[PDB]
């Protein structure tokens, strides 16, 4: 019975400018067992509008899902990605930084 | 294409 | 070059109501191609990319019809298995497996996997030479006696130097203007300024397709390993991917610093500097 903890990327699909249409990843690989909860934060609030691609997994055996979501990147609205999963106690959550 | 039969463990 | 076709099938138990909550997917390359999601109202297996669409009822009607026997099999498995691990009616359980096949560059068979495994660990899976199994405990060892008893291995190995093969080869052709193009990365450097001393060079790949891809930081013409950070290579969500490697540097001397990529994209390792 293992478990192992999600690793979290969160970026955009293409180069990101405010004002032109983009679209919001966020990758959460590395996991197991597959039960997920992934949620994509505009200024804190939850977005209704999000698809999720279909559950794979690596040779290690390990869950990776793509959560993602359309987007316009402006110089004042913060992205984030918000993750839970029975490995955490406290639900992680990841800044879109596009600054990267 | 997937394998057409399967046995169980 | 090479070439891939791989399937993957996870179960799920849910104690207290129903069967086991089950999704399969199959890829071409780093291309999903179809799948099939027990929670999904359609119940059959369904295409994932425009190339695979050409085919007729009669493919999807064989498909579904396997990918539902499929489900049933990874449904009796979890029983069994929490019947060999003396686990309780209550928790949740899951099996996962996956097998496919590669060819070089000629399409012809290079090599053969078929897998299994149970709550994330190794259970049992075929050997190299198709022939035989590894059964990582008892339980599985089990399975493994019964296998060799009724030539599930025989089967497999037709299926995986026969059929897998064929309709591989079959995909990479009618597919040809997405599958055997390959998409070389777009690749540019940033610059950020941490303290007044010291910088950071981020080297970017973007848009490139296959998955599989190197990024490596030099200094002076030597390999650099320490004070640099090297992302997991991610999905872009149109089929393309990305990666990017950084490394810390006195401010001043970023000329020294050169990040090397490799693609089979590219006819030859690309080189970028500040």
């Amino acid at each position: 019975m293992i478990q192992r903890t999600p690793k979290i990327q969160v970026y955009s699909r293409h180069p990101a400018e405010n004002g032109k249409s983009n679209f919001l990843n966020c990758y959460v690989s590395g996991f197991h067992p597959s039960d997920i909860e992934v949620d994509l934060l505009k200024n804190g609030e939850r977005i209704e509008k999000v698809e999720h691609s279909d559950l794979s997994f690596s040779k290690d055996w390990s869950f990776y899902l793509l959560y993602y979501t359309e987007f316009t990147p402006t110089e004042k609205d913060e992205y984030a990605c918000r993750v839970n999963h029975v490995t955490l106690s406290q639900p992680k959550i990841v800044k879109w930084d596009r600054d990267m | 294409c997937i394998n057409g039969v399967v046995w169980t463990v | 070059g090479s070439h891939s076709m791989r399937y993957f099938f996870t179960s799920v138990s849910r104690p207290g109501r129903g069967e086991p909550r089950f999704i399969a997917v199959g890829y071409v390359d780093d291309t999903q191609f179809v799948r099939f999601d027990s929670d999904a109202a359609s119940q059959r297996m369904e295409p994932r990319a425009p190339w695979i669409e050409q085919e007729g009822p009669e493919y999807w009607d064989g498909e579904t019809r396997k990918v539902k026997a499929h489900s049933q099999t990874h449904r009796v498995d979890l029983g069994t298995l929490r019947g060999y691990y003396n686990q309780s009616e209550a928790g949740s359980h899951t099996v996962q497996r996956m097998y496919g096949c590669d060819v070089g560059s000629d399409w012809r068979f290079l090599r053969g996997y078929h897998q299994y495994a149970y709550d994330g660990k190794d259970y049992i899976a075929l050997k190299e030479d198709l022939r035989s199994w590894t059964a990582a405990d008892m339980a599985a060892q089990t399975t493994k006696h019964k296998w060799e008893a009724a030539h599930v291995a025989e089967q497999l190995r037709a299926y995986l130097e026969g059929t897998c093969v064929e309709w591989l080869r079959r995909y990479l052709e009618n597919g040809k203007e997405t599958l055997q193009r390959t998409d070389a990365p777009k690749t540019h450097m940033t610059h950020h300024a941490v303290s007044d001393h010291e910088a950071t060079l981020r080297c970017w790949a973007l848009s490139f397709y296959p998955a599989e891809i190197t990024l490596t930081w030099q200094r002076d013409g030597e390999d650099q390993t320490q004070d640099t950070e090297l992302v997991e290579t991610r999905p872009a969500g149109d089929g393309t991917f990305q990666k990017w490697v950084a490394v810390v540097v006195p401010s001043g001397q970023e000329q020294r610093y050169t990040c090397h990529v490799q693609h089979e994209g590219l006819p030859k390792p690309l080189t970028l500097r500040w």
